[PDB]
């Protein structure tokens, strides 16, 4: 697998992929 | 966190996998 | 707004669109 | 859960942020 | 709901997903 | 080109492609 | 209408460009 | 207009629901 | 990481996401 | 081919790695 | 059709969208 | 290449589809 440079939605694009049916929590800083 | 380190950085599946539940 | 089928990245994305800096989480198992 | 609300069965924008943290 | 900042694609997705089944117009300036 | 089915956020991920600056209007009822 | 051109039946890149404006 | 408005500056969902048919 | 359905606009985006800079091929009539 | 092996049937991120260059 | 500004996932979409069941490479510069 | 061209620079669906198979 390479390295990822994500931003906004494509970030819970990766997320999604990576997860599954796991899921996952996105959690930004505010 | 993740969600900027991806975004000013780069970051691999492998981070991105310690945010599954 | 509207009620529609979401699903998979879609559901994903539609949770960044309405959370966004709040964060999520996506818990399908749920 | 959230895939037999909005997936399986409908759901609107106000309904998908019960999901937001 | 939260304030978006969307460029390109994104703002047709995000379209989409407030629309619904009303459709939209994507109309950008010239 | 080709012919492939074209449903939902892809249908106007498709017409964002194919008109761009143009704009384009999604109105499924129609 | 466009749903049932190129989603319910399949269409061109070149029919979508009847819904331009 | 929207499209310019939401890239350059941000906008709301309630802005982009004016563009619903 | 987990096995899910990959199809179609899904499945281009995942190859990306994994091979990125290595870059891919889709070929669906193989 | 890979619609037969993570589309109809299911695949894992590594057999994604299968079609890399 | 009108001319495109694509970047990274966004490219692969377009190459999608226009190869079809035809398929396509994707082949950045390293 | 195209991948870098459509990025920095503009490119047409009609180049897109030379990396068609
Ligand atoms: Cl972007
Ligand atoms: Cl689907
Ligand atoms: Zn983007
Ligand atoms: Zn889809």
């Amino acid at each position: 697998f390479v390295n990822q440079h994500l931003c906004g939605s494509h970030l819970v694009e990766a997320l999604y992929l990576v997860c599954g049916e796991r899921g996952f929590f996105y959690t930004p800083k505010t | 966190g993740i969600v900027e380190q991806c975004c000013t950085s780069i970051c691999s599946l492998y981070q991105l996998e310690n945010y599954c539940n």
